[PDB]
């Protein structure tokens, strides 16, 4: 498969799979060859399905002490970060590491009704986020 | 066993070093092709215009600096990659 | 039934290998073509300034490595493709 | 010790002159490498038509004029660059 | 001093003339450089195939028209630019 990203983002995603499967990942940047690469370079996992358009990796063998490691640098990131898609794609990326990533498909017969239902379904999301963080009145 | 023809000797380059003067470690085009081999079988020797031939001047065992060029050829034997080449690419022999 | 004249010798250059040092198959431009043969007819001999011959190194059954290049040509007897090359183009003889 | 084959000889490039002709120093491109150098090991000599050797008629111990090009070659021993070439590149010996 | 080695000859080029043909002075690229000189080192000789050698034709003194080419070199010797070229740039010899 093909590595998700495009520059950076992608060599961070690539740190973070390596570090979530136990791996290393193999860079000229850093000094290693792919012709010297052994088994103790390769990461591991308990099932990987790939379909058209995903690619899913299932419980990965790795300390979570990495893993705790790599989501408190990248929350220290968020702490000095601006922009809101800046912000957001480093929530997914903390999320993919440590929680999940759930979506929300609303149906409605027309299009006008749906514009309708999937703006009030924003609000109730903005709202429920707020009283978790801040409480209720 | 292979046994080269006239005035052909194989060699096997040694592995290029990487710390350099001291511990630092060189990775990339700086760490250029080694070029000294240890010569593993040497040829009988050059046919002379007359018709005579005369043995080559560097014996097996020698470490040799040789090179490179269009002339020496690149040939994966055993899974070990030599080199057979004429004996005019030969430098000099150290030691 | 040919028969090569001077210091020209025939070869049959060995098919391609696929199964590479373990159960890894090669196709494609990877698998680089052979540069093994097996000799079959030997010249008389190349001709001398002085006018006499003499007799070439590597005899009928050996094992050769060649270098391909523009002086080896390809031609076919017998439906089947052979080298006609210069005894000066091989490197060395196996075994 | 290396010691070279044939007709090859081994020399050290003797440095930069620095003041040219009075004090004014010179910097750059103006400074161009120096031609003469210190014969170190000489070759055994030449081979003929008929196969005798001849000794090579520059010694150990003389200062010598070259050309730099394609022929002279440079080589890495004992952390200090020194020049491994033919006779015919051998112009003229100084005194 | 210096000597050359087997046939390479040391010359001194002359000046170019500034008066042509009277006293039209000439500035540019109009006066062609020298192509005659004053030799000053003779070499050995060449060597033969066999191995023998022979003197050279052309004495310490007399005056040389050449050929600058490739071959030619120009050194800088005793604060006075000098010319090496083999004998075989020499073309004929004045008086």
């Amino acid at each position: 498969v093909k590595a998700p990203g495009f520059g950076d983002r992608r060599k961070a995603m690539l740190q973070d799979i390596a570090t979530l499967t136990g791996g290393t990942v193999i860079s000229e940047e850093i000094g290693m060859e792919l012709e010297k690469a052994t088994l103790e370079d390769l990461g591991q996992a308990k099932r990987v399905v790939i379909n058209k358009d995903t690619t899913t990796i299932i419980d990965g063998v790795g300390e979570e002490a990495a893993i705790q490691g790599r989501v408190a640098q990248i929350r220290q990131q968020i702490e000095e970060a601006t922009s809101d898609y800046d912000r957001e794609k480093l929530q997914e990326r903390v999320a993919k590491l440590a929680g999940g990533v759930a979506v929300i498909k609303v149906g409605a017969a027309t299009e006008v009704e749906m514009k309708e239902k999937k703006a009030r379904v924003e609000d109730a999301l903005h709202a429920t986020r707020a009283a978790v963080e801040e409480g209720v009145v | 066993n292979i046994r080269p023809l006239h005035d052909r000797v194989i060699v096997k380059r040694k592995e290029v070093e990487t710390k350099s003067a001291g511990g630092i470690v060189l990775t990339g085009s700086a760490a250029a092709k080694s070029t000294r081999g240890e010569v593993l079988a040497v040829g009988n020797g050059r046919i002379l215009e007359n018709g005579e031939v005369k043995p080559l001047d560097v014996k097996v065992g020698d470490i040799v600096i040789f090179n490179d060029g269009y002339g020496v050829k690149s040939e994966k034997i055993d899974n070990e990659e030599v080199l057979i080449m004429s004996e005019s690419d030969i430098l000099a022999i150290v030691e």
